[PDB]
């Protein structure tokens, strides 16, 4: 099989305070950019290479026509006939052509097909329809490790779970432990799930599929298992690989028993997602990852520990986790020296990460409100209720 | 192409009718000087719908 | 001629026709619509179709054997 | 107190002042940076996709257009009822996937005998006539079958079950190898027995251990796997399987999570065939069926009647020493010290299912790998049931 993918450029954040080491250090990248695109340019000014076989592949592309529909081989018959599904889900008995690469016919692969008189004419190991290419990741996200304040446990574990495995994994089988196929992200909403997916998927040395659960689910029939499985399959064709599935209860509720359609459709699919995940051994390089908020309302069958082992609680920010949150959103902030920041991480409320960083926006706003940039502590006092909207007092006291 | 099935033309981006008719084509006739009031909950407004849109520099 | 010429397009125009939704406009005389047959075509508009009328999922009747939207 | 919006003035001030001398060249650099990244990538190109082309001298393109211009391609089918052929009635009704059904006549090259119902049979274009019959064929690497002929699995590698695995004992032991106690006692042997519990209880494992000391090659029948795309022909499928069940010299028939299949159009044409396959099949044979399901009530009634399923076996979770036993079972694949107090961690760990302790075992090596030790010790087991028990 081939690689893995998801190219970033350089992290830079080096310095952050534009004192011309970032403009030495962005100049560096900017100049190899040039050099890339120079070279790249000049490559093809000068360029002269084709034909070369030329008649042979003539005559093969003539009995090859035009246009050539692509077909799932379904199934194989003798070295000279097989079964094949055109894309509307009709399958023929079709004939296999000599130039054909018979050690190449596998079922599943996408086999080019002659437009009159179905015939096997090519194979096509790069299907890869639109969907499935768009889940991939390419441009990984700018977030961090160093993005992330508090987390520790949970991030150790994610890092145990899917890059302990892919880089030296030899600890595992020393000790004789499978690893960890499969973790879940769960804990109340804006807690740090998907900013630990993005900080997975940055310092990454695999393919990241980044899945929002409900994108797998599609109108046509049998479209979603087939979705399913294709973006598994790039997953093992592209190993190692790492697949998140974020909103993993747009899929993954309590079963039941269907009876219209489409949620039979839908079960359909989850039995699909959750037979492709045995399907793939836990030895095996492909590893997922799903998030989610209401974790009580998963199947019992899609956290087994056969299945899913691993489960990291993301828990509300404590109050040291406050503050290393509050260091990281207000780093970039031209913050006076009045502010204190202590008295709201002090407020006993149910401040997430995104509620701090909110805080930090609506600070950063009411200073401009003021005219100034210097965002005072006055300016968090006020931003504190003003982000916070919404025990009868004397109860519990 | 009709049936020979030959690329001959590139066309606009796909966005489906559904979702192409929630665009605001015809802009409705509705003015901050016909709201009473609101003129807080209008600055709040602006400062999130605006002032990124017209200045993300500050 | 022209009289004949203005004959067969008003003839273009006879019936039966399929209904579509005219998607988007690409030309001053291509568009391509969704017939409810349940494919998208890139077909040709009529000259003599007032273009203003041709909004975003209009329902359009388009030529049974050419699908040009008539 | 009324806040002013920022004026023009105020927004070009803003804009500088405030400024680091070094905005400008900053921003226009990575704006640069972008551009060339977005140039780069659209002019990278994409490389051609290599198409499946054999290497040259492979080719027989003659005889590719003998064949192109010849032979034709046959649309295949789920033949259907045979219409009471009787040979003045030849037509069946044929399903083309998707496509509609058709009562289409033999060609002259079959004969009927050759032709029966659901199977797939490739049909011309011109007048849909069943051009030749072709068999799903069976192949371990296609579905997902038996796969095994003698399980890694023994009695050894199942602990806490002690009164469970004598039940199976008496059912699958006794009558396979001492067929002569039930011959002379004139008892049918059992028919057929359920391994009904809760998941993770042990039931697949315990099923293939007996299968291997058995001497009988143990068969893997996932439901879902027929449920999804392996679904239709599944009863052909399945009549494969036990024919060659006739052919070996003794198979254990066990369907994985028949919770799956229990609970109908081609699930009941399914579970009819195994009525041909365990009532018209003979009660005497070495081929016994194997049931285990989650939910036990879900099997059909009529499967369960007597003179089709003569046991009912019930899967419960391990005791205090069944418990230690499966620790010590799975533990013994890893590195531990020698002094682990298992009884300990089988009574820290009640009413826990058996993947819930091997997921324990895998927490504890977990946990040694964290302090990058290559022995865990009972500390590393403790924080682990402390982990994943309790939840
Ligand atoms: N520990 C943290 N350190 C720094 N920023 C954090 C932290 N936790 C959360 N944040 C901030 O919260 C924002 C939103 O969080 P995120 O997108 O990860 O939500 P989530 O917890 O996955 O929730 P949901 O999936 O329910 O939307 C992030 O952009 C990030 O800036
Ligand atoms: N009695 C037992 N002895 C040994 N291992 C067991 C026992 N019960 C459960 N296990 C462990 O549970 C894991 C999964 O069991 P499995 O057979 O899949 O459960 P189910 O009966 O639901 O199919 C196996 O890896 C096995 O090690
Ligand atoms: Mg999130």
């Amino acid at each position: 099989t081939k690689g893995p993918d998801a190219a970033s450029k350089l992290p830079l954040v080096t310095p952050h305070t534009q004192c011309r080491l970032k403009l030495l250090k962005l100049e560096r990248i900017k100049d190899y950019l040039l050099m890339e695109e120079e070279f790249i340019r000049n490559q093809e000014q000068m360029k002269p290479l084709e034909e070369k076989q030329e008649e042979e592949r003539s005559k093969v592309d003539d009995l090859r026509g035009t246009p050539m529909s692509v077909g799932t081989l379904e199934e194989i018959i003798d070295d000279n006939h097989a079964i094949v599904s055109t894309s509307v889900g009709s399958e023929h008995y079709v004939s296999i052509l000599s130039f054909v690469d018979k050690d190449l016919l596998e079922p599943g692969c996408s086999v080019l097909l002659n437009h009159k008189v179905h015939a096997v004419i090519g194979v096509l190991m790069d299907d890869t329809d639109p969907l499935v290419t768009v889940m991939k990741v390419e441009k990984a996200p700018q977030e961090t490790y160093a993005d992330i304040g508090g987390l520790d446990n949970q991030i150790q574990e994610i890092k145990e779970s899917v890059e302990l495995p892919l880089t030296h994994p030899e600890y595992y089988e020393e000790m004789g432990i499978k690893p960890p196929k499969g973790v879940i992200l769960y804990g109340p909403p804006g807690t740090g799930k998907t900013l630990l997916a993005k900080a997975v998927a940055n310092q990454t040395s695999a393919t990241f599929l980044r899945v929002v659960g409900s994108e797998l689910i599609q109108k046509y029939l049998g479209d979603g298992p087939k979705l399913v499985r294709e973006l598994f399959r790039v997953a093992e064709e592209h190993a190692p690989s790492i697949v998140f599935i974020d909103e993993i209860d747009a899929i993954g509720t309590k079963r039941y028993d269907s009876n219209s359609g489409g949620e039979r459709e839908i079960q359909r699919t989850m039995l699909e997602l959750l037979n492709q995940l045995d399907g793939f051994d836990s030895r095996g390089d492909v590893k997922v990852i799903m998030a989610t908020n209401r974790i009580e309302t998963l199947d019992p069958a899609l956290i087994r520990p056969g299945r899913i082992d691993r489960k990291i609680e993301f828990p509300l920010p404590d109050e040291k986790t406050k503050k290393r949150i509050f260091q990281i959103h207000t780093s970039r902030m031209t913050l006076a020296d009045d502010v204190t920041l202590d008295d709201l991480i002090m407020a006993k409320d149910d401040l997430s990460g995104a509620d701090i960083k909110a805080i930090c926006t609506e600070a950063g706003l009411m200073a401009l409100r003021e005219r100034r940039m210097k965002v005072t502590n006055e300016d968090f006092k006020k931003s504190k209720e003003n982000v916070l909207y919404k025990t009868p007092e004397g109860l519990y006291l | 192409r009709n049936d020979s099935y030959t690329l001959h033309k590139i066309l606009p981006n796909k966005v489906d009718p559904l979702v192409s008719l929630m665009m605001v084509e015809k802009v409705p006739d509705s003015t901050y000087e016909m709201i009473g009031g609101l003129d807080k909950q209008i600055k709040e407004i602006k400062e999130v719908i605006e002032l990124p849109v017209k200045h993300p520099e500050l | 001629e022209f009289l004949h010429a203005q004959e067969e397009v008003k003839r273009i125009q006879s019936i039966p026709l399929v209904i579509g939704q005219f998607l988007e406009a690409v030309d001053q005389n291509t568009a391509i619509v969704g017939s409810t047959t349940g494919s998208n075509y890139y077909v040709r508009i009529l000259s003599t179709i007032d273009r203003e009328l041709l909004k975003p999922n209009a329902s359009v009747a388009l030529h049974k054997h050419s699908n040009a939207l008539v | 107190k009324p806040i002013r919006a920022l004026d023009e003035g105020d927004i070009a001030l803003l804009k500088t002042y405030g400024q680091s001398t070094y905005s400008r060249q900053i921003k226009q650099v990575e704006d640069d940076i972008q551009q060339l990244l977005k140039k780069i990538n659209e002019l990278t190109g994409i490389k051609e996709s290599d198409t499946g082309l054999a290497p040259p001298a492979l080719w027989d393109l003659a005889a590719d257009k003998q064949t192109l211009q010849s032979e034709q391609p046959l649309q295949v089918a789920r033949c259907t009822k045979i219409i009471n052929a009787d040979s003045e009635d030849p037509k069946y009704i044929i399903n083309v996937k998707q496509f509609a059904k058709f009562v289409v006549d033999l060609s002259d090259q079959v004969a009927p005998t050759d032709i029966e119902e659901g199977m797939r049979v490739g049909v011309d274009r011109n007048k849909y006539q069943i051009h030749i019959p072709l068999p799903p064929k069976i192949d371990p690497t296609v579905t997902m079958m038996q796969v095994e002929e003698k399980p890694d699995v023994t009695y050894s590698d199942v602990g806490g079950c002690k009164e469970q695995i004598e039940k199976l004992r008496e059912v699958v032991e006794t009558p396979l190898l001492h067929p002569e106690r039930f011959v002379n006692l004139g008892i049918e042997p059992p028919k057929g027995v359920l391994l009904f519990g809760p998941p993770g209880t042990g039931k697949t494992l315990c099923a293939r251990a007996v299968a291997n000391r058995t001497d009988a090659c143990f068969i893997r029948v996932i439901g879902s796997e027929l449920v999804q795309k392996y679904v239709g022909e599944g009863a052909r499928m399945v009549r494969e399987l036990f024919e060659m069940a006739r052919t070996k010299k003794a198979c254990l028939i066990f369907f994985d999570e028949i919770d799956a299949i229990g609970g109908d159009n081609e699930v009941q044409r399914t579970m009819l065939e195994l009525i041909n396959q365990l009532d018209g099949f003979d009660p005497r044979g070495n081929i016994k069926v194997l049931m285990a399901t989650n939910r036990p009530d879900t099997l059909d009634p009529a499967l369960m009647r007597p003179g089709r399923l003569d046991r009912k076996i019930e899967f419960s979770l391990p005791d205090l020493e069944g418990r230690t036993h499966i620790f010590k079972i799975h533990a013994r694949s890893m590195s531990v010290e020698r002094d682990i107090r298992f009884e300990l961690l089988a009574r820290l760990c009640p009413n826990s299912t058996g993947a819930e302790i091997r997921s324990v075992c895998t927490e504890a090596g977990m946990f040694a790998i964290r302090a990058r030790r290559k022995i865990a010790t009972e500390k590393d087991f403790l924080e682990a049931v402390n982990k994943v028990i309790k939840s």
